[PDB]
């Protein structure tokens, strides 16, 4: 497949990639575990080796240059540095990103794993919030990205948590689901947070500004089926608050439906 | 540097002067630079092949030496352009001549170098950090649809001494700087590849995920696979435009390469007035699948030489992105063609015809050709997996697949989904003829198909085998007529018919079925398999008593669940989720298990 | 053909040979 | 301009069938024409076959007969061979070499273009869409030709092809329901042959339309081999900068390839397939694909190439080369023409793959597709129950059956027999095609869709 | 179509015309004794570039032998600095050009098988041939039909 | 309608001998001025 | 045995293709003549 | 030449062209006649094409064979081809006239009752083509093929 001297390049620069993944994940050295199943590979990165040195390192053997094996503790490392970029500003316990190596590391074939799949979805999430622009989709799609990452932060995606799934199934369908389908954008998201078991999904997560962006999306999608004038001042009230409730978007739905009934 | 032009006759410029020149070398013959390869050497005497007319080349005009052989240009600006086999940006000679020819000589680059690209460099490389060929160092913003990330060369490597920082950057600009040995490499946003030779990758992994095109009778009964190498009859009624409109549509391909390699002036002009105009809905949004495909499109009075290379420009295009961690589709919109042009070639090189005219080597360079596509662990340091799926299509002298060139193509590739204008005639849309379209790769898709879509499998072999004993009745109907057929016979029959029209034809235009997602297809075919079986199930038992059943009292008590298995179909996939279709598929076998636990 | 490639070939040589 | 003065050289080396090989000369130019006074002082035309160092092979338009070295003169003109093409040479004829052979004066031109051209950009052609009408309704009415279609005539030697090129050279052009140009180029035809064609396009008053190129059989063949291309650089001068939409005629392709195989072994190429150069192919391609629409301009260039199919052979290179590269064929059939048809036009061979672009409502009427589908249909039943009718017997025949014999004889009588003078709009073609299909009752015709037949089948 | 011709050959012999009109102003150009010296300086020095052969024979009318020598003086060193090459020219006092030719020269290499004619009539039929679509254009107007130059 | 061929015929080549009548001059001052100015130059692939 | 034995050439090529469609139009005519007679025997059989 | 020849014979043998077309219509339905009914078989034919079999017959025997070693076939005057073959298409005409409109009729006629009937006339078709014009002259040849025209006529008026 790959020439000798290729394939010795090769080798030398997953040895470099190994050891930028591992100042990326974790610049502190606080991964113990991992810093020590990846010692034979890091050592070679510590030390101030040139490409030239390190690469007749890996002809005569001494380094190590299994290109199959430095493939495969390469994608383990790769995959959890994904996992960890993917939740950035959401940080994970050590003991939890030490016991998802441990989970990647056991795993047969990651590139057919669930986990790999789990952040492919997370990545396709976050890479659309990356750059859209904000619209109710935009707005509903961010604030339920940002409780996923949250909830995989909190617990890891090496499980069969039925929060994150659901979170990774709405996520998925909102972001498939067409720009103008307005009523089934924010039905969808009314469903998501009514079947939240928290009161206010986004609290704590999301910053308040946020938060009152969010909470003026949904009173403007309820405001035009108003009629009531005084419903109407009390809708205005509730666009005051500064935080998402389950509470609120009932009372919200109350309102328009009293003001459909007087209708 | 500089040849003169020793003599000239037709395409074939003798250039004394060129000592240095390096055999199948490209140069710019005359004052008008016209493309030359050099196909020979003689001391200082290069003879070469010019690709365009001749016409007007005088003794003693320079011969300018490029320093490479043909040469794609890979880089940021591919995709939502439109080449020439020889990498000419039809698209950009048409606005900066604003002429509706090629003008003689034509020089222009193939990737714009006065754009500007968005490139964002890899945050972990830094100054000393080790390279290697194939890494990504950078990305750009090339759509939204398509990041381009920038990568190393093959046959390139060091320790970088300066990465560019995030910002607006050329082709022409240096974006990367490496150091091996003390050799210094200063890497622009392009590199260069030549066509005729392949990009390495670090393993070629076998392939084992299928090639989805929306269509029932491909996604089911032909199953190509990401990576699969596919042959396309070429005719007029056949229909190829539903395949390749799947495929640069709905298939899950994230890049596609159409190659025109030299056909009729109006029959491209078709392509090239379709494909910019077809979208595809990604992230609830309809883009225009230009942004993510690129068209390698020639007529037949192009130069031979850039007819016989489109081939090879198109799958090079391909490999560098699947290089970059994608899955691309390229489709040879007729291999025929090509093959004229190659046979061409050889009688203007006078070699010996091999095989009704063709040359010595027509099968290896189709066999080398389709090896190019597969699934790769695309070489660089950042672990990826691209893959290469050839869609190249042939056409069969008046329907024969005897020729050279349908034969050898046969012979290599894995799939054949068998086109038939006698289908299209009928109106059975699309018009593959499920008889003679075969596909190899069931057998490397049985892994996921047991893991996905369990059932799927015995659902296909048993539709296949109703078809073919719907085949082997036609005749018997034919020598006894339909009222000697058994009632398992008249069942046969009855599903066939039922999988032919219902499941089978499939409607491109229809907002409903113009993409039949796996789960539905699998779905439509559980449901119709379940009838058979019940059905013959039904037949059989009830043989033995003497109020037998027969096809006439199931259609007479069923009418209503066969009326639902036809219109399976119409579920929309879109507006009925997987879900709900799923329920209401799992509703419809419910009330066939009910109707006939009644009946029997 | 190959009676004419050959005749060709001969036909040059014998043209260098003249030269 | 070129304004140094031109070379004469009387270093010629040799003389070698039609070549002249001119030794000395200075930065001999690939394909320069070049005027050659032989020892009488006669005057002749040559192309610079071949170039090599200082010598310069002249392929010599006439014959090498009477030239000689030590005498004979040679001014090589410094650049390759120009064309004069204007407005003006719509209405003239012109010899294979471009010069005028109607007494007229010699061509005072609009520009000097280049008759190799170049390749229109792919990118730049646009699909032909309206229909360009031929009078005949055999190809009017069931292959009709779009606006930038290539389409040839098939036909085998003694067939009425030229007959039919006449026609369509006297009748084309646009549905109507000054913009309108043909270039016809004959090409080894017999002195009688374009005798017949000049007389015919003067008499029946086209000629103010039709540019004429006529290369006659004894005319040297290099002129066979210039005079395609000078026809489509008058084309695409007409066509892409005076906006008129040209019609093509070529003439006898197959003679045009035997010129092409003589000009092949002078430069002492090895024969291809079947004795023809292995670039016919692409030599072929370049003269074709000088056709179709453009991006921005309203001209166009529609080409109907007649072939003589040797032996009749649809094998052979020829044939199988244009049909590789044009976009459908009209056959000449011998059996029609024994039977005493004209045009002897078989419809069912023949195809033209663009002709959906060039029919419908607002290019010819909204019923021509099914008529013409319709047409076809009765037309091959027709055939079939003629065959059956030949082994069962007129009395075992069904009412069906001697309905679809009728529409045959009258298909076959008052469709394709048309008689070379009588022009057919579209519209006579179409109503023509329903009065045959009346025939039939409004149930037999299941290709032609009830909308369409509520308003066309009464009356 | 005989109409149409009469008018063609109309335009034709107009054209006939001004060329013969060009003939007869350029042979009372050529009496200008400065402008025919420079002229002819011009012609001869180009005929040697267009030649470039070692020895060179320069054949004039006889009564200008004079004004063709002193272009062939000054031609030599100009040539020679062009060039760099060495060069012989002689002038061909045995066998002149006619006498009612307008006027020029014409240039033969050492044995005479190379010639190039400077003759004002071969120039000027030679710029008037390439001038062609100018000259419509001017005395005939331009196309109104024609919309694109390319 | 023959004689107004024959008119027409007449009128066109009136017009044509007014229009060139019309640019004569100028178009014979720029044609001489283009002969006598002669530029002599060596062939472009002449090298030393 | 496999081949008619007659020796290439483009007149023997002519031959065969002219052999082939006559064999072929025989072979039609042929079939049409047994579907009208296996026609008339089924309605004879149902009579 | 047949069209610049059109010019020709409408002004000298006004009535040839016609006879000829007949002619190659009549030779091209017998060579698309024959290869049924040696492929098949000869009962299917229709009335109308046992005339057109035989008439080609005719032509093809005593019209188009022409032994030209016998002193009244070595040169054949335009004037005795073009009378022969008005007298073979005037056959021609009649007896299709003759069977397609007795067809759908009680007395139907058929072929073989034609040439049942007028075996004579058939013989004297035959025999048309020893005509010698160097002792049989032009007049006396004009008149004896307008006397078979005559009995043809004749004939048909008796069987019609």
């Amino acid at each position: 497949g790959l020439t000798s001297e290729q394939y010795h390049s090769q080798v030398v620069g997953k040895i470099g990639y190994i050891a930028r993944c591992m100042q990326t994940i974790d610049p502190e050295n606080n991964l113990k575990k991992i810093r020590e199943d990846y010692q034979d590979v890091l050592i070679w990165a510590e030390k101030n080796y040139r490409f030239e040195e390190i690469l007749e390192a890996s002809k005569s053997g001494k380094c190590p240059n299994d290109l199959d094996a430095l493939s495969r503790r390469s994608l383990i490392l790769q995959e959890l540095l994904r996992l960890v970029s993917s939740i950035s500003p959401f940080k994970m316990k050590l003991d939890l990103i030490e016991s998802q190596y441990e989970k990647m590391k056991q795993h047969v074939n990651l590139w057919k794993s669930d986990y790999h799949v789990k952040l492919n979805q997370l990545n396709q999430l976050t890479d659309y919030l990356k750059n859209a622009a904000p619209t109710p989709k935009n707005n509903f799609l961010r604030a339920m990205t940002s409780v996923l990452q949250m909830q995989i932060a909190q617990y890891g995606i090496t499980e069969d948590n039925e929060g994150i799934n659901q979170l990774f199934k709405l996520g998925l369908h909102l972001l498939a689901m067409a720009n103008e389908k307005i009523d089934e954008q924010y039905h969808l998201f009314k469903g998501y947070v009514k079947d939240q078991p928290e009161e206010s999904p986004f609290e704590g997560i999301l910053p308040a500004e946020d938060q009152k962006i969010l909470v003026k999306t949904m009173i403007d999608y309820a405001m035009p089926k108003l009629s009531s004038k005084v419903l109407q001042d009390k809708l205005s009230a509730l666009s005051s608050s500064d935080v998402l409730t389950k509470t609120l978007l009932d009372s919200i739905d109350r309102i328009v439906k009293e003001n459909e009934k007087l209708n | 540097t500089f040849g003169y032009v020793h003599g000239v006759s037709g395409p074939v410029v003798t250039a004394c002067d060129m000592a240095g020149a390096a055999m199948y070398e490209l140069v710019r013959v005359g004052h008008s630079e016209l493309v030359g390869e050099i196909i020979r050497l003689e001391g200082d005497m290069a003879t070469i092949q010019v690709y365009e007319e001749t016409s007007g080349v005088s003794v003693g005009d320079p011969v300018l030496r490029t320093g490479k052989p043909l040469s794609v240009e890979l880089g940021p600006g591919i995709m939502g352009a439109i080449f020439d086999g020889i990498q000419r940006p039809l698209s950009d000679i048409s606005s900066q001549t604003q002429s509706i020819y090629i003008p003689r000589g034509v020089n222009v680059s193939a990737l714009s170098r006065d754009i500007k690209w968005e490139f964002i460099p890899s945050k972990n490389l830094r100054v000393g950090s080790h390279i290697t060929g194939g890494d990504i160092y950078g990305i750009v913003n090339e759509n939204s649809l398509i990041k381009h990330k920038i990568m190393l060369p093959p046959r390139s490597r060091g320790s970088v001494t300066y990465i560019a920082p995030p910002g607006n950057y050329d082709a022409s600009d240096v974006v990367l700087e490496l150091e091996f040995e003390g050799v210094k490499e200063k890497l622009s946003m392009v590199q260069v590849w030549p066509v005729r030779q392949v990009r390495p990758v670090t393993e070629k992994l076998p392939a084992n995920h299928p090639l989805l095109t929306g269509q029932r009778v491909l996604d089911a009964l032909f199953p190509c696979v990401q990576g699969g190498t596919t042959a396309i009859p070429g005719a007029f009624g056949c229909g190829k435009t539903v395949i390749s409109q799947s495929l640069s549509k709905y298939s899950n391909s994230d890049v596609i390469i159409y190659v025109g390699c030299g056909e009729r002036g109006n029959e491209m002009s078709e392509v090239l007035r379709d494909f910019p105009e077809l979208t595809m809905e990604v992230d609830g949004k309809v883009e225009s699948i230009m942004k993510r495909t690129a068209l390698v499109a020639n007529t037949s009075n192009m130069p031979v030489a850039a007819r016989e290379a489109s081939i090879y420009t198109g799958i090079t295009l391909s490999e560098y992105f699947r290089d970059m961690g994608y899955h691309v589709s390229m489709m040879a919109d007729s291999t025929s063609r090509w093959a004229e042009a190659l046979r061409e070639i050889s009688g203007r090189l006078a070699e010996m015809p091999a095989d009704s005219g063709y040359p010595a080597y027509l099968g290896a360079r189709l066999a080398s050709f389709y090896e190019r596509a597969g699934r790769v662990k695309c070489l660089g340091n950042p672990e990826r997996e691209g893959s290469v799926s050839i869609v190249g299509a042939v056409s069969p002298p008046g329907g024969d697949f005897s020729d050279p060139v349908t034969s050898a193509t046969l012979g290599i590739v894995q799939v054949f989904w068998g086109l038939d204008k006698k289908l299209a005639q009928r109106k059975h849309f699309p018009s593959v003829n499920w008889l003679i379209s075969y596909s190899k790769y069931m057998r490397a898709l049985d892994e996921y198909y047991d893991k996905h879509f369990t059932e799927f499998v015995p659902l296909r072999t048993k539709a296949k085998e109703i078809l073919q004993e719907e085949e082997d009745l036609a005749e018997i109907v034919q020598l006894v007529g339909k009222a000697s057929l058994a009632e398992t016979d008249k069942i046969t029959l009855e599903v066939a018919k039922l999988i032919k029209d219902d499941f089978l034809q499939q409607n491109g235009y229809t907002p409903y079925d113009r993409f039949c997602p796996f789960y539905k297809t699998v779905g439509m075919l559980s449901n119709m398999i379940s009838f058979y079986d019940m059905a013959r199930r039904a037949v059989e038992t009830t043989a033995q008593s003497d109020n037998k059943i027969t096809w006439s009292i199931i259609r007479e008590h069923m009418g209503e669940i066969l009326y639902k298995l036809s219109s399976m179909k119409f579920k929309d996939p879109v507006k009925d989720g997987e879900a709900k279709i799923k329920a209401d598929y799992a509703q419809l076998l419910e009330d066939m298990q009910n109707a006939f636990r009644s009946l029997e | 053909f190959y009676r004419l490639k050959k005749i060709q070939e001969k036909k040059k040589i014998i043209k260098e040979k003249s030269e | 301009y070129l304004s140094q003065p031109r070379l004469t050289y009387k270093t010629v080396s040799g003389v070698n069938g039609p070549l002249v090989i001119l030794d000395h000369v200075k930065f001999p130019r690939y394909a320069e024409i070049v005027h050659l006074t032989l020892p009488d002082g006669t005057k002749r035309s040559g192309q610079v076959l071949e170039v090599s160092g200082s010598k310069a092979v002249v392929q010599v338009f006439e014959g090498t007969s009477g030239i000689d070295a030590k005498k004979t003169s040679c001014e090589f003109t410094g650049d390759i061979l120009r064309t004069p093409v204007s407005e003006d040479m719509l209405g003239r004829v012109f010899n294979g070499s471009g010069k005028p052979i109607d007494r007229g004066p010699v061509v005072l031109a609009e520009d000097f273009l280049d008759i190799m051209g170049q390749p229109i950009n792919p990118q730049c052609r646009i699909y032909p869409e309206e229909m360009i009408q031929t009078g005949i309704s055999a190809i009017d009415g069931m292959n009709s030709i779009a606006r930038g279609q290539k389409i040839p005539i098939f036909s085998a030697a003694g067939l009425p092809h030229n007959e039919i090129a006449a026609q369509i050279c006297r009748q084309a052009g646009l549905v109507k329901k000054e913009n309108f140009a043909i270039v016809f180029a004959a090409m080894g035809v017999n002195m009688e042959t374009a005798r017949f064609f000049k007389s015919d396009f003067e008499e029946n008053g086209s000629m103010d339309n039709v540019c004429l190129f006529l290369n006659l059989a004894n005319d040297p063949t290099i002129e066979r081999i210039i005079t395609p291309r000078l026809a489509l650089t008058t084309a695409e001068f007409l066509a892409y900068q005076c906006e008129k939409h040209v019609l093509v005629i070529l003439t006898d392709m197959s003679s045009y390839a035997e010129a092409l195989r003589e000009v092949s072994a002078a430069r002492e190429e090895v024969p291809g397939r079947r004795g023809f150069p292995g670039y016919m192919y692409t030599d072929l391609a370049t003269i074709y694909e000088r056709a179709g629409r453009v991006e921005g301009r309203n001209g166009s260039i529609t080409q109907i190439p007649i072939l003589t199919m040797p032996n009749d052979d649809i094998t052979h290179p020829i044939p199988d080369l244009t049909g590789y590269i044009t976009e459908g064929q009209i056959y000449v059939d011998r059996q029609l023409h024994n039977r005493q048809i004209y045009p002897p036009i078989n419809v069912l061979p023949s195809l033209s793959r663009l002709m959906k672009s060039a029919i419908g409502e607002g290019m010819t009427r909204k019923d021509h597709a099914d008529v013409s589908n319709q047409l076809y249909a009765c037309y091959a039943i027709g055939k079939d129950v003629q065959a059956m009718k030949a082994v069962v017997g007129e009395e075992a025949l069904t009412s069906d059956d001697l309905l679809y014999l009728e529409f045959l004889q009258k298909f076959e009588k008052n469709f394709i027999t048309q008689g070379p003078y009588e022009n057919r709009t579209v519209y006579e073609t179409l109503d023509i095609g329903w009065q045959l299909l009346r025939i039939f009752p409004k149930e037999m015709l299941k290709r032609i869709p009830q909308s369409t037949l509520s308003e066309f089948y009464p009356r | 179509n005989q109409a149409r011709l009469k008018v063609l050959r109309a335009r034709d012999d107009l054209i006939t015309d001004l060329l013969n009109e060009a003939k007869q102003r350029l042979s009372k150009v050529v009496k200008d004794t400065t402008r025919y010296q420079v002229l002819l300086d011009g012609l001869v020095l180009q005929g040697l570039y267009q030649l470039l052969e070692p020895r060179m024979i320069v054949r004039c009318r006889k009564q200008d032998f004079p004004l063709v020598k002193a272009a062939v003086q000054k031609a030599i060193p100009m040539y020679k600095i062009a060039t760099k090459k060495d060069v012989d020219v002689q002038i061909d006092l045995e066998a002149y050009l006619p006498e009612d030719i307008a006027g020029g020269v014409e240039i033969y290499n050492g044995d005479r098988k190379i010639k190039v004619s400077n003759t004002l009539e071969s120039r000027l039929d030679l710029i008037a041939q390439q001038m062609m679509p100018e000259v419509r254009g001017a005395l005939f107007g331009a196309n109104a039909n024609r919309k694109f130059l390319d | 309608l023959s004689a107004e061929v024959e008119q027409a015929t007449r009128r066109q080549v009136q017009g044509m001998q007014s229009s060139q009548q019309r640019n004569r001059e100028r178009v014979l001052t720029q044609l001489l001025g283009m002969v006598c100015d002669v530029r002599p130059q060596v062939h472009p692939n002449y090298r030393i | 045995k496999d081949r008619i034995e007659i020796f290439p050439s483009r007149m023997a090529q002519t031959i065969m293709k002219a052999r082939l469609k006559g064999a072929q139009t025989g072979r039609n005519l042929l079939k049409k003549k047994s579907d009208a007679l296996t026609l008339r025997f089924r309605q004879i059989l149902k009579k």
